[PDB]
């Protein structure tokens, strides 16, 4: 009953920049697939 | 009084210059409070050899105590074996994401 | 026209120890259990608003095309003080990419702190000792802790675990810097020696000669090559690596060099002590022999009213110079060169 | 020095519980080491909890949390609610004091003349 | 060059605290080791405090310190003193003291207390400033005597700025703002007391930095004062110049001075007051001087006597300061109950 306390946002923001990171990690391995596209072209 | 010459003594012997005094007075009563913890040891152990004195005996085992008790250090012996245990182990993984720092 | 020009933050005492990296803030470990950030030429920014709700993380997702101005959601103000510790911080620095922040107390905790939450990311131990240095790799996966207990040890990201140590002097270790290049690592101590360290194997790769007193300050240089060891003699050692060569000698600081910096590239030393001092050094040194000598007048000082000099900077990217000064105010003051 | 009116503020604290208790005289040299005491054990609490709620990877220390730490620094908050009784319905609160000000100036000259010549940095003030 | 010898307690005086818990008959040496053993630890922990001061970087040791280390055939033409530059800042400096907008003025006054280094646009500056207080005191002008007043003000607080070499041409230029015929127009008298009260308030403020020398601030103005107020049959500006003068200079001064002066002022009151047939200037003037005099004497009187009788104090003030004085003793005893 932690209607005092959030005792949040931070582990959970762990996971927010763990959400970042994996936004920026796939958009790295849609420039791997995109440089490997450019030899494709 | 004498104990504030007793401590500029020290710290010209300390060489270094700019304090306040109430530091100084404070160092020298809470250190003179430790002797008399050493004056409480050396009542048990005259206690405890069932004798009215204090030896150089009962000295020698109170600073013993009390050396074992406030003067820490990291024994160099350890140091090499901790230098042996870790400088030994060459691991060093690479990996591609390093955003993450963690696994409390 | 070389000139001091200055700032003006806020007007407290208690200050420690204070580093910059990348110019648009500065790290004030100040009031003993504290550590302060202040912004250069930016308003503020609060990145975590975003984090504050998982739906406002779904929100900045759903702008996860290519939008990361819309990452923060700035909320919050600038000026902000960073607290867990309990002890007088003794060090810090950023990350140069600017992500992780480093606090380095008294109270054997070490912490890297969020640059978007400002709190302790990760906080941890290795001492119930001071632990006097600490320093980012110039790339930033590792960085080096050296403290109280003689030792000197590598920490990962993410690894908690000490991944060396390089207990090799015999007392307080004082200052510790990596190479450039993020492989070799310089730890100069309380038993007045300098060793140099390696990242493979660990052991003292090199030693440097004891100058007559405690250090308190060492660099290298932008290409890599070259050292200045500043110590309680008021006295600069110019140092080479692989030669191993105490080349270059100044002095006249009066004992206490607290801020050396090899400038941008070229032989330009900005240098700072204790008594309100700083001096350029123009002092092109270079040689290749067997031994050595040299001489003084190569540059004239700059002097200050009260504000002893924690840290400095050669200005990264551009010919300029701040200074950070701690007995008035958190004055960060900025002086240019030239000649 | 200017720290130390927090501490001389400990001290009112001290004898605002000695006025509730009712002593008319005392040693002063043993009050402000009391007084001392009672700082110490403020930051002891504040250790005990610092290292207990790093137990959590978050930091946040909660009401509970600091339960178990003044059970654990061996007190009954059984006798919390009863004492409120004694504490803020028979000692009147003093209020701080902090007197803070940033004072006006004006020197105008005309004359600036290179606001961010060749080693350009938008992060100054040129002074004349 | 040096000799670090023990600094051992008087094992006597140890024994006396030994045996105030009432311990035993001691032997010496056992106290002296005991002196020794604690002296070690004592001084190791002052050179380990030494070593935390010394990286958090200040020469003074607190207690907080400590308690952090318990963790255990032609010439040349000539160039003058000024450059270009700072000569057009000087001519800022001058027409800003013309300057209408009050804004403009304060900033004259503050870039005037708070120019330190300038040094160098001194004298020529307040050379002919003190020439224009002459010009301007036959053009008797309240405006520009305002303004070099609270010019001097400024000029008095801007502290590196050493008068002494410089005092003695800008005093007598004061003076001749405190003596007399400060006349812009006969009703406008009114601004010109004033004037002399902020005149003598900084002769006040001159007057506790320069007589310990040579004698002419204090004795050459006292001696002034003296035969000035002597001077029978002048205009009355040069009375409440005098006087006010006086009275600035302190509480004894004016107890040395208006202990007869009392009376014999109070003849003077009464030679203006119940006196002449129709000089209503001059009785008004003359007048509120008077009062002010009065009741700006009166806090040495109420400092030294006590306030009883003042039927008997105003006998014993000729009667005119009754009770006037009486009413400035009830108000010095409201002053007193405010404390």
């Amino acid at each position: 009953d932690d209607r005092y306390e959030q005792a949040s946002d931070v582990r959970a923001q762990l996971k927010f920049f763990e959400q970042l990171d994996q936004i920026e990690k796939q958009r790295k391995d849609e420039q791997e697939r995109e440089i490997l596209m450019r030899a494709a072209k | 009084p004498k104990d504030a010459q007793m401590m500029a003594q020290i710290l010209k012997d300390m060489g270094i210059t700019e304090y306040e005094p109430r530091v100084i007075n404070q160092m020298l009563e809470f250190a003179f409070r430790y002797v008399t913890t050493i004056l409480d040891d050396a009542k048990i152990y005259s206690s405890h050899a069932k004798k009215a004195t204090v030896d150089a005996d009962d000295v020698r085992l109170a600073i013993q105590c009390r050396a074992d008790q406030s003067f820490t250090s990291p024994p160099p012996r350890d140091f090499l074996l901790d230098i042996a245990r870790q400088r030994n182990q060459t691991p060093l993984p690479l990996i591609k994401p390093x955003x993450x720092x963690x696994x409390x | 026209l070389p000139s001091i020009c200055f700032y003006t933050f806020l007007n407290a005492y208690q200050g420690l120890t204070a580093v910059d990296v990348t110019d648009d803030s500065s790290l004030i470990a100040g009031g003993f259990a504290d550590s302060t950030v202040r912004v250069x030429x930016x308003x503020x920014x609060x990145x975590x608003x975003x984090x504050x709700x998982x739906x406002x993380x779904x929100x900045x997702x759903x702008x996860x095309x290519x939008x990361x101005x819309x990452x923060x959601x700035x909320x919050x103000x600038x000026x902000k003080i960073l607290y867990g510790h309990s002890g007088p911080v003794y060090g810090a620095s950023f990350s140069p990419d600017r992500n992780y922040l480093l606090s380095s107390s008294e109270d054997g905790t070490v912490r890297l702190w969020s640059l978007q939450t400002f709190t302790c990311l990760v906080g941890y131990k290795g001492h119930n000792y001071p632990v006097w240095d600490t320093q980012f790799s110039p790339y930033g996966y590792y960085f080096v802790s050296g403290g109280h207990d003689r030792v000197a040890r590598l920490w990962a990201t993410d690894h908690y675990q000490p991944l060396r140590i390089f207990a090799g002097h015999l007392a307080d270790v004082n200052c510790t810097r990596f190479h450039p290049n993020s492989n070799y690592v310089a730890t100069g101590s309380a038993d007045r020696t300098v060793r140099l360290w390696d990242v493979l194997n660990g052991n003292c790769v090199r030693i440097f000669t004891g100058h007559k007193g405690p250090i308190h300050s060492l660099t290298f240089s932008p290409n890599g090559r070259f050292l200045a060891t500043g110590a309680t003699d008021g006295r600069v050692l110019l140092w080479d690596i692989g030669h191993g060569l105490m080349v270059g000698e100044l002095k006249g600081h009066t004992d206490t060099v607290c801020s050396l910096r090899f400038s941008r590239d070229g032989e330009i030393l900005a240098s700072g002590s204790m008594d309100n001092t700083v001096r350029l050094w123009d002092a092109i040194k270079a040689f290749e022999d067997l031994e050595t000598d040299d001489f003084t007048t190569a540059t004239g000082h700059i002097n200050l009213p009260e504000n002893s000099q924690e840290l400095l900077l050669g200005t990264y990217m551009t010919k300029s110079t701040p200074v950070v000064h701690l007995h008035f105010t958190r004055r960060n003051l900025v002086l240019a060169a030239g000649a | 020095n200017y720290h130390l009116a927090r501490r001389r503020t400990l001290q009112v604290v001290v004898s605002s519980l000695l006025t509730e208790a009712g002593f008319e005289s005392a040693e002063k040299a043993s009050v402000e080491t009391l007084t001392e005491m009672l700082q110490s054990y403020i930051s002891e609490i504040g250790r005990s909890a610092k290292s207990y709620c790093e137990h959590t990877a978050r930091t946040q220390p909660t009401l509970s949390d600091i339960v178990v730490t003044l059970v654990e620094m061996g007190f009954n908050v059984d006798t919390l609610p009863a004492y409120a009784k004694r504490s803020q319905r028979m000692v009147i609160t003093x209020x701080x004091x902090x007197x803070x000000x940033x004072x006006x100036x004006x020197x105008x000259x005309x004359x600036x003349x290179x606001x961010x010549x060749x080693x350009x940095x938008x992060x100054x003030x040129x002074x004349x | 060059k040096l000799k670090l010898s023990n600094t051992v307690l008087p094992s006597e005086s140890m024994k006396v605290v030994a045996e105030s818990m009432g311990i035993a008959q001691i032997q010496e040496e056992t106290c002296q080791l005991l002196t020794d053993e604690v002296s070690y630890r004592i001084k190791e922990i002052a050179q380990d405090a030494l070593k935390f001061m010394h990286m958090g970087k200040r020469q003074k040791l607190t207690t907080s310190d400590i308690d952090y280390a318990l963790k255990l055939x032609x010439x040349x033409x000539x160039x003058x003193x000024x450059s270009v530059e700072q000569q057009l800042y000087y001519k800022e400096i001058t027409e800003a003291c013309v300057g209408s907008c009050e804004a403009k003025r304060a900033e004259a006054l503050q870039s005037i207390a708070t120019d330190p280094g300038l040094y160098q646009m001194l004298p020529r500056f307040s050379t002919f400033i003190s020439e224009g207080v002459r010009v301007n005191v036959v053009q008797n002008n309240l405006a520009l005597l305002i303004y070099l007043m609270r010019m001097v003000k400024a000029l008095m607080d801007n502290p590196t700025l050493y008068l002494e070499k410089y005092v003695h041409e800008l005093i007598p230029a004061v003076m001749t703002c405190i003596v007399s015929r400060q006349l812009c127009l006969r009703p406008d008298v009114d601004n010109h007391w004033a004037l002399r009260d902020f005149a003598a308030r900084l002769v006040a403020q001159i007057c506790k930095h320069f007589s310990t020398t040579t004698n002419n601030i204090q004795s050459r103005i006292t001696k002034t004062f003296t035969k000035s107020w002597v001077d029978e049959k002048t205009p009355w500006t040069t009375r409440y110049g005098s006087i006010a003068g006086l009275a600035e200079l302190g509480h004894d001064v004016i107890k040395t001075l208006i202990l007869p002066r009392l009376q014999q002022e109070g003849e003077r009151i009464r030679s203006v007051l119940d006196g002449p047939v129709l000089s209503n200037i001059d009785r008004i003037g003359a007048d509120h001087v008077q009062s002010l005099l009065l009741k700006h004497c009166a806090p040495v009187l109420a400092k030294l006597r006590p306030p009883p009788d003042n039927q008997d104090a105003y006998r014993a003030e000729f009667g005119s300061l009754g009770p006037l004085l009486c009413s400035q003793v009830v108000k010095a005893r409201a002053q007193a109950a405010l404390q």
